């Protein structure tokens, strides 16, 4: 998703 | 384990309101505000609609809001507009670095407007026939809904075999997209005077016909 | 968007290993690691089978491997096996508000020989134009692997404004069929030198190009  | 719970539906109408709820868990959808929405029409690639429970790339539609209740979020689709008949899909942080996705909604748009299609009927042109081939196709465009039927004609007697239909792709709208072609060669091509292409479409009927006369 | 590039069709059999390829548009590229890669199956959600370039999640058998250099992350399944059959998706982070998407690949399993593309390119009707429409038709014939991309210019400058593409079929020789199209005015067609329809199909590579040498 991308998240970090 | 599991793979979040949507449900196969959200029909709503022109304007009207549709909101779509995406069950998860503690271990996600509970503990982690990283739930991504994304918005794929048939085959496509998927874009990022929702990307943070709620929040859009600068680049999405003005109103796809977004918001979290507890373990179920959702996605308000409010703007009922039709581009987006489409599969929806939900998306969490769980553990180490792993994503999980949706079951997949599939959005629909109900009373759109009847489209009866637009039938351009082509001849071999020049290039085609220098190689000694001539085949002839049938645009069948533009059109709501998708069920449609092509029947060509040698000229009465149908020349309906060497046809290949191929149906109908919604296009950059939600109006269809059909073709259909006769494999001709140049011999057949130039017998029998006309050939006809007729496009029946929820009743009502469209037949065109190329002749062997034009300018190439 | 579709910023990044990948293979229409990819393609081999139970053994033959594939390499995909999501080729970036982006001068930002290399100041990134973020390249993840989306397996998805026939009415299946996306399954992030790739994080950041390198690194499988959980369950993705170390036979699926990511590698990126100079614009081109990479993907390798390291030996086809049947239910691999999928479309292949490349995801970049890009930012925030702007989380972007390759095209998709599709890697198939061959149980028939491959096919390249037969793009027979039409042009505008002379009775077409007789009502001041012009249309040009670009039918691609006779495919396998069933993915390709079709793209459209004039002048040496791409026309990605006016198109349509349909979704490749299957015709009663288990070879696949698609359209494509550009729809518009006599205006647009006469005054320009060529019209040439690309297509590109796993290697192969055919643009077939028409001329407004139109009479009337």
């Amino acid at each position: 998703q991308x998240h970090x | 384990p599991s793979a979040l719970t949507q449900p196969p539906s959200a029909s709503g109408s022109l304007g009207q309101s549709v909101t779509i709820s995406c069950t998860g868990t503690s271990s996600d959808v509970g503990g982690y505000n990283y739930v991504s929405w994304y918005q794929q029409h048939a085959g496509k690639a998927p874009k990022v609609i929702i990307y943070e429970v709620n929040k859009r790339p600068s680049g999405v539609p003005d109103r796809f809001s977004g918001s979290k209740s507890g373990n179920t979020a959702s996605l308000t689709v409010s703007g009922l507009q039709a581009e987006d008949e489409a599969d929806y899909y939900c998306s969490s942080y769980e553990g180490s670095d792993n994503f999980v996705f949706g079951t997949g909604t599939k959005v629909t748009v109900l009373g759109q407007p009847k489209a009866n299609p637009t039938v351009t009927l082509f001849p071999p042109s020049s290039e085609e026939l220098q190689a000694n081939k001539a085949t002839l196709v049938c645009l069948i465009s533009d059109f709501y809904p998708g069920a449609v039927t092509v029947a060509w004609k040698a000229d009465g007697s149908p020349v309906k075999a060497g046809v290949e239909t191929t149906k109908p792709s919604k296009q950059s709208n939600n109006k269809y997209a059909a073709s259909s072609y006769l494999s001709l060669t140049p011999e057949q091509w130039k017998s029998h005077r006309s050939y006809s292409c007729q496009v029946t479409h929820e009743g009502s009927t469209v037949e065109k016909t190329v002749a062997p006369t034009e300018c190439s």
